[PDB]
């Protein structure tokens, strides 16, 4: 049984939820403490969107590693620490370059 | 008189002598074929003798510390608790462990 | 040699008798290899006990060290088991050094050594940052050298020098700074190596 | 010389009918005297009775590491490699 | 089929099999400069001296077959005394060109010296110079860097076709050359640059352009003229100049 | 016409005369910026005066390297500066990184954080070379309101 | 070889306790520290002012970095790419084409003042002494493109400072 890394392939499954349910909480309480930056119906939908990209389960050992990384860039706000709007910031937002055409990424020339 | 360490050097002979008693005791309940044992013990009665002979001399506190009783007392106080964290996990009796991949030059 | 050798081995066939002290006691669970070169020892152990390793070294009446001040980690791509965490210790009574090391991949949980040193603890910060090594039972596992919303970890030989996110403009947003450009200069990749084995003895049969 | 644009420098093109270049033109260009070696012609050539001279800048002093330079196929000019000076005979 | 020990360790070998043939196979590069690959075994430097088990006289390796099961070690006291003396006889003629000479890291020579010859100290008073050989178009050679070998003198007969480059005098004062002005034939003569091992014989075209350093190297299939593939081209920033031949089994008997 | 423009000049002057200096403790082009305060080479109170916080002060040093963690620090501290601010990126790290500027924590040459008017060039930057962060500071105010 | 900090009571009975007393009750050893600066402020300031006087230096110094040539014209730079590679910042860049007819020696030659840490290797691993170190102090600009330094031309225009490395690097040739 090597290696444990904390739980078992159902038991992780659960652990995620759990950090889910701190983070949901969070982020109308980054919005009045912190600064009002976009919204709290649009940052609900970019913590979504990112468990979508992480989502694949295959082994025990890449979930639960997850998690304690997931207890560190989420817990950033948790016992309340210095962002100053820079970090935080998932999305780009200065970045506004999504072309996945065969016609619009040649245009532009790429690769 | 005064110790270097926080630990205040309180007068106290034969203090030193109940702690290496002590030991001994431990080290006889589960190892006893194993080295562990073995060897832990002639360094402690070698130390032991050389404080029958010696009666609270200064000579007494340069044997193999040199650093007066306080100092070598330290190294009794925790060996009481190594002795029984090496009998409370299982790794000095009982050697059947897996090996590491071959490689190792660089 | 008068300019030729750096100083005459007289202590290492006393350092050798360490190397056989610690072999005598014999455990598949700790000991495996043991290598001695220059003055130094080096141990390498076995991933499933490290704490009971840690105890010994410390407190026992032969060997005193005690002091585990440095600690290490070594990142390489070539064995099936990639990164290696290398503990530095010295003696302040005995005056001597010696080295304690790990094999194991180690992308899974390694055993901390938080409940034998009270300094490692900050130590064990700086390998999970760098390269992304967990330990377990660890009080309070904060980030010291890495990015406040870093992705990965910034050390590690399978990603580039520059980075993925790195450069940091003000641009058209009032107080943001950001993040997403990734464009940097251009590092000359030297190619250099050169014909012929340096050194004898060191080259290993196919 | 020059043409319409800034004096070229050891062969360096500004710009054709200038699209490239725009940001030297509030501030002038620089320009290095002499820099189409000009002045390297312009010493004399040594005379030689050997069949093989050293060459040297200015003796150890100045950075010049020695080059044996063979001039006896007469019609070549015979230049040593950090120099443009010339042997005959 | 007869065992042979290098070094104590024993390795197979066959019957006709030079030295520096067999020490590969052990996994130990002796000092070369003569070819071994494709190019006809010669002596003419004496560089690859090798003292046996039992012998007066060291021997060279692509000269002395094995034979017999005779022991021979490459990390020996003998024949590290001839290793740190024989580059001192080639660097005693040698016009240094190392800054201002085409090749720099690439050169074997160059090389050799850092892991074999003598560091120390040089003494020599006064090198001989040699005249300039007329070349064509593809590279541009300079006699003076020249160690004067055997190793392009045998490219040009054998693997190129029409002879050209020869001995020419008996001293120091020889020279490679041609001897007759008249330039060399194409063919598959422009692998001649890259044979040689020091900065005697290289590409006009890639002349004083880009060092062994700083260029990084990428392998690629040739597109012009068919069945030639495997050929290393340098980046050395945005735009490849220098291009050389990359080695193959059966593709490319290594020459591009 | 005449009282108009020499009145310009006046505030300048104000300017040219002196100028506080923040204590970025950044890297070691900070322990040169503490040779400034050294009688030897010194500006205290020949235009100088060392006190810190950034809402009093005039003038601001960015003293070495800058990261990726104080790229956001650095920035509102400009920000909570007077209007009329100069920023004196001085050393190599300050210009683009030392060696760095390949790296992946370093913020190649503060301009892409914060923008820069006198650039001081020297790696271990010389006490000598360091009084022109200062003394052209003062002559590059030339002119403020035409109009 | 133990100095020991601690001084373990100087005081002990009658005369050693009161004077000991007396410093703590009033002040004494405060005004003591206090004549410590008075004679401080009664001597000589050690002080420079710059745009007069100048600072002492040394006969090797490195500053902004000028490129030197042979006494009858031409360029002392080989091209190697050595002091490229020697480069821990890798700010100087080098690439190479023949000179007409002959000579080969340089195209491209940008120093970036972005980045260089002033090692001095450069100076030392250049075999023709083409970068040569000059006491140079006076570098201030607007921008980064007029800081970093462009193909030669501004690195050629370092005559104005090879006057001073002519007389510096005749303290060079045989080491101090
Ligand atoms: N209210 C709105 O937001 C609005 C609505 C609809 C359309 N727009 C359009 O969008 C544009 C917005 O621009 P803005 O008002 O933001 O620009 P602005 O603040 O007026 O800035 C223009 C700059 O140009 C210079 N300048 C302009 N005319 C000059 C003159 N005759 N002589 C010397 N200097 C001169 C000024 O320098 P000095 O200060 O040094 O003189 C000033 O700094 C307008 O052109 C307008 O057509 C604006
Ligand atoms: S042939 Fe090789 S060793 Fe000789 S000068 Fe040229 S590069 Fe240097
Ligand atoms: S040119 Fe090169 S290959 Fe030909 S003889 Fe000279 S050193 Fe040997
Ligand atoms: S420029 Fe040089 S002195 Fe200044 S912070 Fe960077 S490394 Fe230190
Ligand atoms: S500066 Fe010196 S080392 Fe660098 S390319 Fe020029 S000659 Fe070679
Ligand atoms: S002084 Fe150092 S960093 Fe600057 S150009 Fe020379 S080698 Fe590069
Ligand atoms: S390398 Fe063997 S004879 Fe030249
Ligand atoms: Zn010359």
């Amino acid at each position: 049984v090597k290696p444990i890394f904390s739980r078992d392939m159902n038991e992780a499954k659960r652990r995620v939820r759990e950090l889910y349910r701190a983070w949901y909480r969070e982020v109308p309480n980054t919005v009045h403490l912190f600064q009002l930056d976009i919204s709290v119906k649009q940052g609900r939908d970019k913590v979504r969107e990112m468990f979508k990209k992480n989502a694949h389960i295959t082994d025990p050992r890449v979930v639960d590693l997850l998690v304690i990384k997931g207890k560190m860039e989420l817990e950033e706000t948790i016992k309340v620490w210095k962002q100053r709007t820079h970090v935080m910031r998932f999305f780009h937002e200065t970045e506004a370059p999504r072309p996945k055409d065969f016609l619009s990424k040649f245009y532009v020339g790429h690769d | 008189t005064g110790l270097v360490g926080l630990a205040v050097c309180e007068t106290p002979h034969e203090r030193l002598k109940i702690l290496y008693t002590k030991i001994l005791d431990v080290l006889g309940h589960i190892p006893k074929n194993a080295a562990y044992r073995k060897y832990t013990e002639q360094i402690t009665n070698e130390k032991l003798s050389m404080v029958k002979a010696e009666p609270d001399v200064k000579k007494l506190e340069e044997r193999l510390q040199g650093g007066q009783i306080e100092e070598v007392i330290l190294q009794a106080e925790n060996e009481l608790s190594l002795a029984r964290k090496m009998i409370q996990w299982k790794p000095w009796e009982p050697l059947v462990e897996e090996p590491p991949a071959s490689q190792w030059k660089w | 040699r008068p300019t030729v050798r750096p100083r005459n081995d007289v202590a290492h066939k006393q350092l050798s008798a360490f190397g056989e002290y610690v072999a005598e006691i014999l455990p598949k669970y700790v000991q495996q290899v043991q290598v001695s070169c220059f003055n130094e020892l080096e141990i390498c152990i076995h991933p499933d006990g490290v704490i009971p390793v840690l105890t010994f070294l410390r407190d026992h009446s032969n060997a005193q060290f005690k002091s585990l001040a440095d600690l290490t980690a070594v990142d390489i791509p070539t064995r099936q088991n990639r990164f290696e965490i290398v503990y530095n210790l010295l003696s302040l009574r005995f005056n001597s050094r010696i080295r304690v090391k790990t094999y194991t991949d180690e992308l899974t949980p390694i055993e901390s050594s938080v409940p034998v040193y009270k300094a490692a603890n900050w130590y064990e910060r700086e390998i999970w940052d760098m390269f992304g090594v967990f330990f377990a039972n660890h009080p309070d596992l904060r980030r010291i050298l890495t990015d406040y919303g870093f992705e990965g970890h910034p050390f590690r030989k399978d990603f580039p020098l520059s980075g993925y996110v790195e450069l940091r403009y003000d641009d058209e947003v009032k107080r943001v700074v950001a993040e997403p450009v990734e464009l940097a200069q251009e590092f000359r990749k030297f190619d250099l190596n050169s014909p012929w084995e340096a050194f004898p003895a060191y080259r290993q049969p196919p | 010389x020059x043409x319409x644009x800034x004096x070229x420098x050891x062969x360096x093109x500004x710009x054709x009918x200038x699209x490239x270049x725009x940001x030297x033109x509030x501030x002038x260009x620089x320009x290095x005297x002499x820099x189409x070696x000009x002045x390297x012609x312009x010493x004399x050539x040594x005379x030689x009775x050997x069949x093989x001279x050293x060459c040297d800048g200015g003796g150890g002093a100045l950075g010049h590491p020695r080059v044996y330079i063979n001039l006896d196929k007469e019609t070549k000019t015979g230049t040593c490699g950090y120099c443009g000076l010339q042997f005959r005979q | 089929l007869i065992e042979v020990f290098v070094d104590g360790q024993s390795v197979m070998v066959e019957p006709g099999t030079t030295v520096l043939q067999a020490c590969e196979k052990v996994g130990m590069q002796i000092p070369r400069f003569c070819y071994h690959e494709r190019l006809s075994v010669a002596g003419n430097c004496r560089m690859c001296l090798v003292e046996i088990e039992k012998a007066p006289k060291v021997v060279a390796a692509c000269a002395m077959p094995v034979m017999k099961g005779w022991n021979i070690l490459t990390n020996s006291e003998k024949t590290k005394k001839a290793r740190e003396g024989v580059m001192e006889f080639l660097l005693a003629n040698h016009p240094l060109d190392c800054p201002i000479c085409d090749q720099g890291g690439e050169c074997d020579l160059q090389d050799q010296s850092m892991m074999f010859g003598s560091d120390r100290s040089r003494f020599l008073e006064g090198k001989r110079a040699v005249e300039d050989k007329n070349i064509g178009p593809l590279v541009k050679t300079i006699m003076t860097r020249c160690i004067q070998c055997t190793r392009c003198i045998r490219f040009a007969s054998e693997i190129a076709g029409v002879d050209d480059l020869g001995t020419t005098g008996r001293g120091n004062d020889m020279q490679v050359g041609t001897y007759i002005e008249k330039m060399f034939m194409s063919e598959l003569s422009g692998n001649i640059i890259d044979i040689c091992p020091v900065g005697a014989l290289t590409x006009x075209x890639x002349x004083x352009x880009x060092x062994x350093x700083x260029x990084x190297x990428x392998x690629x299939x040739x597109x012009x003229x068919x069945x030639x593939x495997x050929x290393x081209x340098x980046x050395x920033x945005x735009x490849x100049x220098x291009x050389x031949x990359x080695x193959x089994x059966x593709x490319x008997x290594x020459x591009x | 016409e005449y009282v108009v423009a020499k009145l310009d000049d006046l505030i300048n002057w104000a300017r040219r005369s002196s100028l506080w200096p923040m204590t970025f403790g950044l890297a070691c082009c900070a322990v040169e910026m503490m040779h400034m305060a050294a009688p030897r080479y010194d500006m205290d109170r020949f235009g100088v005066v060392f006190r810190a916080s950034p809402r009093q002060s005039d003038v601001m040093i960015v003293a070495g390297t800058l990261t990726n963690k104080m790229a956001p620090a650095l920035r509102k501290v400009y920000d909570q500066m007077p209007e009329p601010r100069y920023v004196v990126s001085m050393g190599s790290c300050a210009n683009g990184g030392g060696y760095y500027h390949y790296s992946y924590s370093v913020v190649r040459g503060c301009d892409r954080i914060v923008p820069v008017d006198i650039y001081v060039p020297g790696c271990p930057p010389t006490a000598e070379a360091l009084l022109y962060g200062i003394l052209q500071l003062q002559k590059k105010i030339k002119r403020e309101k035409r109009l | 070889t133990y100095k020991y900090v601690n001084l373990r009571e100087p005081s002990m009975d009658m005369k050693s306790v009161t004077d000991r007393a007396a410093q703590t009750l009033l002040w004494t050893e405060l005004i003591r520290g206090l004549g410590m600066t008075l004679s401080y402020l009664f001597r000589e300031p050690a002080t420079i002012n710059y745009p007069f006087e100048k600072g002492p230096l040394s006969p090797r110094f490195r500053g902004e970095h000028a490129l030197r040539r042979y006494p009858s014209g031409e360029e002392r730079c080989i091209a190697c790419k050595l002091c490229e590679a020697v480069c821990p910042a890798q700010a100087i860049t080098i690439e190479a084409e023949p000179r007409a007819d002959g000579s080969r020696r340089t195209t491209r030659y940008d120093i970036d003042m972005t980045k260089c840490i002033y090692c001095g290797f450069c100076q030392e691993a250049c075999p023709v002494d083409a970068i040569v170190e000059g006491p140079n102090f006076e570098f201030s600009t607007e921008t980064h493109e007029e800081l970093l330094y462009n193909k030669e031309k501004l690195l050629n225009n370092g005559d104005k400072w090879e006057a001073e490395i002519a007389a510096n690097i005749q303290a060079d040739y045989l080491y101090r």
